[PDB]
């Protein structure tokens, strides 16, 4: 087995991983991934964060990151003993594509090349229009200034105490709510924390 | 002058016939990023 403290997983900081014959143990709250739950391996150098990209049947995708280029000859050395699976997305970059609703993901396949697969665990709210325009608004759990990094807010596609009616200048009319240790300003303009 | 005036009448009359046939249809106006993973 191998132990590394520089493995990055999940808009957060890095974590730790532990290899085993029975499964994989990922600790940020320990999590166990069994060997009978993995379906496919999509480890490749065409995308950023060159590491293993495993698919699991437990409504989650193991998008582990933080591995060197010399680890592909090592980690697959742990795969030929039991899994014996060889690891082989989209690079065209054109606007043409097809949206497919999977069991837990949203496949964006641009003529047989899948590009996006977003799980439903990080989804917060969804809205639709009369012109079949779908907008998914999320809320990334930002913890600190350093560990948050870049974070997504909304994705659009085409197919305690709270207050109401509050006028603000820094200008418009919106609403504000007080959380346990934060305040959320919501309205037609934007959402602020 | 009378000949060319009668000619202008005849050409307007045949202008009607040559214009009529061609609009017999409807004539409705209304109805890369990368090539390899090495990059």
């Amino acid at each position: 087995s191998t132990d590394f403290d520089r493995i990055y997983l999940n808009s957060k900081f890095s974590g730790r991983f532990r290899i085993a014959d029975s499964g994989l143990g990922w600790k940020i709250k320990p999590f166990l991934l069994p060997a009978t739950e993995l379906s496919t391996v999509q480890w490749s150098r065409g995308c950023r964060g060159y590491d293993l990209k495993i698919n699991t049947k437990n409504q989650g995708v193991i998008q582990l990151d933080g591995f060197s280029q010399d680890d592909y000859n090592l980690i697959k050395n742990d795969f030929h003993r039991r899994f014996n699976i060889q690891v082989e997305h989209s690079l065209r970059g054109w606007n043409w594509g097809k949206t497919d609703l999977a069991r837990n993901e949203m496949v964006f396949a641009l003529n047989g090349k899948p590009t996006f697969e977003i799980p439903y665990a990080r989804i917060n709210n969804t809205n639709l229009t009369s012109k079949n325009e779908v907008g998914i608004e999320f809320n990334i759990q930002d913890e600190e200034y350093q560990p948050a990094g870049d974070e997504l807010v909304e994705m659009r596609f085409y197919i305690i105490v709270s207050f109401q009616d509050v006028f603000f200048t820094t200008r418009g009319r919106y609403d504000i709510d007080i959380y346990k240790n934060s305040i959320r300003l919501r309205g037609k303009t934007y959402e602020y924390k | 002058e009378q000949i060319r005036k009668e000619n202008q009448k005849k050409l307007h009359e045949k202008l009607e016939k040559n214009g009529l046939l061609r609009f017999s249809a409807a004539d409705a106006n209304g109805p890369e990023s990368y090539v390899r993973d090495s990059q």
